[PDB]
């Protein structure tokens, strides 16, 4: 038994097209000053699905109305192991299926 | 990358002649490492650290030799909040690193001239918080005579009058007594956490330096 | 009602099991309610106009595990340069193609360019003897040894064997890198710099360090 959590939402007005050829983790200085999980508002991801200009994937974060883009594969490979060591990887039993394609192919 | 790990080492002739004797400093103090270098041809200068609590290899802070622009920082994982410094002095540049000393931050620090492949060690600083000493059982407690830097191969502390000591059990029959600088709390209240390992990466260098007053310490060959 | 849950703290909510399942209402009842103390979310589309959003026990996810993790990534590093970095490892195999630790603890693999760090109770010593100025030391877990060795102010030579940790690995690329004859029950891990070929001889052939007594007992 564990804590219970979220869902999947439909009918959104916000969309992806805004990037206008913004296709990469263009910000790095923020990386050497990451906000911890304590200070994050939300985190996002896309396997560059809609992008001619991106292929495999990218992710974004917002913290105190502060935002920047970073690639998705390390967290995909990582959070699984983090749960496994914490012993709550079973909670991913369902959403691990959705998250499966988003680890690096090798 | 700006550079790989230093591939071939070199040492200055004054390296051991200019490296000060290891120093003892109380935990939590904001120590700062000085450094001075005359005008050279090396594109890069950098500060090099070796922690001796459960650390291996080396990590580097790389700086632009003239401008002072940071180019790479390997110290981040141990020293997330350390602040560096640079000061072009028409005669010769000055750079430094600052941090709050603690058990996990004690180690050896060296100034290193650098280019993409080559590098030359200038000077070495050894920072410590606790020191090993062995007391024979029935014999009274030893009493070292630490002081300020003075000069020579002598271990020293900037605040010798704040010295305090404690014991951590037995070793081959000897009673292990540890020396440290206190006053971080009122009177004798503060007691440092028990060291977990010895001999450490600091060992070979430190046991080559004497300690004032009568006391016993296992020493290299 | 609202209280502390940390680490593997499923015990309280096992009976205080408040719930949330479905698509609509922007998760207001659970997420916006627990905003009273904390609400942190991940979102991922499943199609145009359809999206999956995760809400988490952010404070519990913000436990000591994340504390240790914080400095362990640069999630802004790129695949091809990851691949280039991989080449720094020798990879000899595929290139050829009452308890004492109750009062002592270790922190391992710090600043490691290709692996993640961790703390553990341990015993950490050397051998009965040492020809000093070439230094070694060892550390132990209950079912796998770990060692390090070098005298040169650079990355040393690392060896590990036993029932090795099942997920401890910094990169996503192929973890299996070792002996054809690997044991039926246990695993080996050795990591060294690429240039070690010039000096390290024992890697080039079968075995090392035993008096013709290699196998662990079983019968
Ligand atoms: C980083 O800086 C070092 C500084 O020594 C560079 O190595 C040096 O390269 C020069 C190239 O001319 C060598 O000088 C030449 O060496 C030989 C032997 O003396 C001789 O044929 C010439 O008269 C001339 O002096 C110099 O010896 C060499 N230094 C050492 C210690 O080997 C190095 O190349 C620089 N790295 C990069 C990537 O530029
Ligand atoms: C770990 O070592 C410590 C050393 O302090 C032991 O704790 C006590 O140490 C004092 C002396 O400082 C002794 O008088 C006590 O008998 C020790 N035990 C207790 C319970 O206070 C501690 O016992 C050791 N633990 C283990 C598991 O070996
Ligand atoms: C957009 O907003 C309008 C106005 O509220 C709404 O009718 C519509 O369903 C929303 N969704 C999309 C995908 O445009
Ligand atoms: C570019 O971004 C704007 C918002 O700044 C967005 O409305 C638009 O869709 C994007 N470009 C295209 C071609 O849609
Ligand atoms: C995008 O997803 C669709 C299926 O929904 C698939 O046909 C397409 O190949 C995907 N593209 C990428 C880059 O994943
Ligand atoms: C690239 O754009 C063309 C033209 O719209 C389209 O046919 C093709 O599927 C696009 N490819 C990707 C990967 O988005
Ligand atoms: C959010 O925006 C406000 C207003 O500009 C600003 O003061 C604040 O620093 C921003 N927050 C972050 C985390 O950057
Ligand atoms: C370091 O110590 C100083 C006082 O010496 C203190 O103000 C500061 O908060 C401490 N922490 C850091 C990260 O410097
Ligand atoms: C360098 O140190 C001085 C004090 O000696 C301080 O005022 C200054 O801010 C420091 N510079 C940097 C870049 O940290
Ligand atoms: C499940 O959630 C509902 C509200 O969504 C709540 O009334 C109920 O008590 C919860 N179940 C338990 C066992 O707490
Ligand atoms: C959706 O939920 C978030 C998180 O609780 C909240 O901040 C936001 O105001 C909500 N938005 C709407 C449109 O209900």
């Amino acid at each position: 038994w564990f804590p219970l959590y979220f869902e999947a939402e439909c009918n959104l007005n916000y969309t992806l097209q805004y990037v206008n050829h913004s296709c990469d983790y263009s910000v790095r200085q923020s990386s050497v000053s990451f906000p911890p999980w304590r200070d994050i508002d939300s985190v996002t991801f896309v396997p560059r699905n809609l992008s001619n200009c991106s292929a495999h994937g990218l992710a974004v974060i917002v913290a105190g109305n502060q935002t920047w883009y970073v690639n998705p594969f390390s967290l995909a490979h990582l959070l699984d192991a983090i749960y496994n060591v914490l012993g709550i990887e079973d909670l991913s039993a369902n959403f691990r299926r959705q998250l499966a394609p988003y680890r690096h192919t090798l | 990358f700006a550079t790989a790990d230093i591939a071939e080492k070199m040492w200055a002739e004054n390296y051991e002649t200019t490296s000060p004797a290891p120093v003892l400093v109380a935990e939590g103090e904001q120590v700062t490492i000085p450094c001075t270098v005359m005008t050279h041809s090396w594109p890069m200068v950098s500060i090099r650290a070796r922690f001796c609590r459960s650390h291996d290899g080396s990590d580097e802070l790389i700086l632009d030799a003239v401008k002072g622009h940071r180019l790479m920082n390997g110290l981040q994982y141990r020293l997330p909040y350390a602040t560096w410094n640079f000061s072009q002095l028409h005669l010769g540049q000055i750079f430094s690193l600052t941090f709050n000393v603690s058990t996990d931050t004690a180690g050896m620090y060296e100034c290193v001239l650098r280019n993409y492949s080559h590098g030359l060690i200038m000077q070495r600083f050894v920072i410590l918080t606790q020191l090993e000493t062995l007391s024979r059982p029935d014999e009274p407690c030893c009493t070292p005579a630490l002081g300020r830097y003075s000069l020579g191969d002598q271990i020293w502390s900037p605040t010798p009058w704040r010295l305090r000591n404690h014991d951590c059990g037995m070793y081959r029959g000897f009673q292990r007594n540890y020396f440290y600088i206190g006053r971080a709390d009122a009177e004798d209240c503060w007691k440092p956490a028990c060291p977990d390992e010895e001999p450490d990466r600091c060992w070979t260098v430190i046991q080559r330096y004497r300690l004032p007053g009568d006391c016993y310490r296992s020493q290299p060959h | 009602a609202f209280h502390l849950l940390l680490n593997t703290y499923g015990r309280p909510i096992r009976f205080l099991r408040e719930n949330t399942t479905q698509c609509t209402y922007n998760s207001s009842l659970r997420n916006s309610t627990v905003v009273r103390e904390n609400a942190i979310s991940f979102n991922f589309f499943q199609s145009y106009n359809q999206y999956y959003v995760f809400h988490m026990p952010r404070c519990l996810f913000a436990g000591p595990l994340a504390e240790q993790f914080l400095n362990q990534v640069d999630l802004t590093e790129t695949l091809e340069r990851y691949q280039q970095r991989l080449n720094t490892y020798a990879l000899v195999s595929k290139d050829l193609a009452h308890r004492p630790h109750f009062n002592q603890t270790c922190i391992l693999f710090d600043g490691h360019d290709l692996l993640f760090s961790t703390v553990t109770p341990c015993l950490h010593q050397g051998f009965y003897l040492m020809d000093e100025l070439r230094y070694v030391k060892i550390t132990l877990t209950e079912d796998f040894f770990v060692v390090t060795v070098s005298i040169d102010d650079d990355t040393p030579m690392l060896l590990i064997f036993g029932h090795l940790p099942r997920v401890l690995f910094k990169a996503p690329y192929q973890r299996d890198n070792f002996i054809l004859r690997q044991t039926e029950k246990h695993e080996l891990l050795v990591l060294v710099k690429k240039t070690q070929l010039n000096r390290h001889s024992y890697l080039k052939d079968s075995d090392f360090l035993d008096a013709a007594l290699d196998f662990n007992y079983l019968d």
